[PDB]
């Protein structure tokens, strides 16, 4: 036996099949799995897009985020892309709370972002509305800071977009670290931001 | 009649900071 062993160890030229197939899942429950943990992002996220020309970014884990800004590997975070309606700007925004440039590590810069949604295209361009850009403490009325600024449509950050986002806008200089630290801005640990654009006097139906 | 604000540069590909003069 050893020709015809083999007959039997054609049973054994089965296991490779059992095999072989079991291998086609571990990559879809993976490929599932992947797409799954994909569907709650984008479930996670379209439960947080406002749809009215203001923004309210909600930023937990704080002293987890800041470590990432000061010991240089997480710099900066963004929200959720806010539009003025359902169908246009795709307004995201991003945060260096620890800073970029002219305000690193010595400032809390955070900026007003502007992103290619589908329906730029037939909304004005270039971009031509007001972005009051403020930070939102978790204690009592605590001073809103932050400021707006109109848009100088040959800014190079207020184009109708072409590539998956656009040029940052904002300030590097916003809040002093020892400003922002210095008080309840940091409650529970999370700190929130507030956007608002002036959508105020927009031809309307 | 608007404001006159900062833009920023443009990515590259090596090792760097974040930064627009």
């Amino acid at each position: 036996l050893e020709s015809v062993d083999k007959s039997a160890g054609q049973v054994a030229r089965n296991t490779g099949l059992l095999e072989s197939q079991l291998s086609r899942h571990d990559q879809m429950l993976s490929v599932h799995d992947i797409r799954l943990a994909d569907m709650d992002l984008r479930f996670q996220v379209l439960e947080t897009a406002s749809y009215n020309g203001v923004l309210i970014w909600k930023i937990r884990d704080y002293k987890r985020r800041k470590q990432e800004a000061v010991m240089g590997k997480t710099l900066s975070l963004y929200s959720q892309p806010f539009y003025t309606g359902y169908f246009g700007y795709k307004m995201c925004a991003r945060v260096y709370l620890n800073g970029d440039g002219m305000g690193k590590g010595t400032h809390l810069s955070l900026f007003f972002v502007i992103m290619r949604g589908e329906y730029d295209a037939l909304l004005p361009w270039p971009f031509k509305q007001k972005v009051t850009l403020m930070l939102m403490d978790q204690g009592s009325s605590r001073r809103h800071l932050g400021d707006a600024f109109k848009p100088d449509p040959n800014s190079s950050s207020f184009k109708k977009p072409t590539g998956e986002m656009n040029i940052a806008s904002g300030c590097p200089v916003f809040v002093a670290q020892t400003v922002l630290e210095n008080g309840t801005y940091i409650k529970d640990d999370t700190i929130f931001i507030k956007v608002i654009v002036d959508t105020s006097d927009l031809p309307d139906p | 009649k608007t404001a006159a604000p900062v833009q920023e540069t443009l990515h590259g590909s090596q090792p760097v900071t974040q930064e627009d003069g």
